[PDB]
């Protein structure tokens, strides 16, 4: 549940921010983080949709 | 397996969120970008089935 | 699944599959498959022999 | 603090932050332009993690 | 030895496998990307020993 | 310990060699090797001066 954080993080710094990572981008962040989890949210629908 | 579902869904997350989000400008998947994340899930899932009957065919 | 078939899986989803992810195409999987256990089987050979 | 765990994450992020701010070796010194893109780096993923992180509780 | 031969054959192969084998229309590995495969885990190897020795 | 070694290696092969890996590009090695630990410096240096 810990690690998940650090995923997170690798994902939405790769899509908010840039070189040399002069201005920091909170409004970015915290979209990357919502859509994120509406992301888990569907994969994992699907995944227990396809368990039976 | 109830731990199991989770640290599989963590990683197709990753894996799928990469490939299906191009852009972070509202805090909202598109329906495009819905439907791109649940067939990445399943077609991930089928890819698995087809490399491991393959392994045991062969 | 094990460590060595989720790789295969990556590798040959990246290759043989791209958005919005509709269409299979399970013919490029087999031989993506097939081309990986042959490149295994070089990459060993070649490790080995340098083993001295 | 945590010796062995102030070590493990320097090598994380050193080696998240190396191949995003080293786009290529051709001298074996650090330009001034990647020395700062390399702390700023660091800086801003630590940033990120804590807005993570509040994030996650609040909501 | 018996296990660890293998976890780094995985691992060669996965990162190789990428920067060798550009598309796939065949279950053969042709001339040129078996060589490519080959020389790629070599080249690997002396970077490896390069790095620790330079350590 | 050795899993740094490891990273190095991974780090340098992908900015010194590319396919079809024919030469060995020690020279740049040996860089891409002490621009690394010069870069680790820097980074344990910043996250120390935060954590204060």
């Amino acid at each position: 549940a810990t690690e998940l954080v650090n995923k997170i993080s690798e994902n939405c710094f790769e899509k908010c921010l840039t070189s040399p990572y002069a201005t920091r981008n909170d409004a970015c962040i915290d979209q990357c983080l919502a859509k994120y989890m509406r992301s888990w949210n569907v994969i994992s629908k699907a995944y227990i949709s396809r368990i039976q | 397996s109830k731990q199991k579902v989770q640290m599989s869904i963590h990683q197709f997350t990753n894996i799928c969120f990469k490939k299906c989000v191009e852009s972070v400008n509202d805090s909202n998947l598109s329906s495009q970008e819905e439907q791109c994340l649940s067939n990445c899930v399943n077609r991930f899932l089928d890819t698995n089935i087809r490399i491991v009957n393959g392994l045991q065919n062969t």
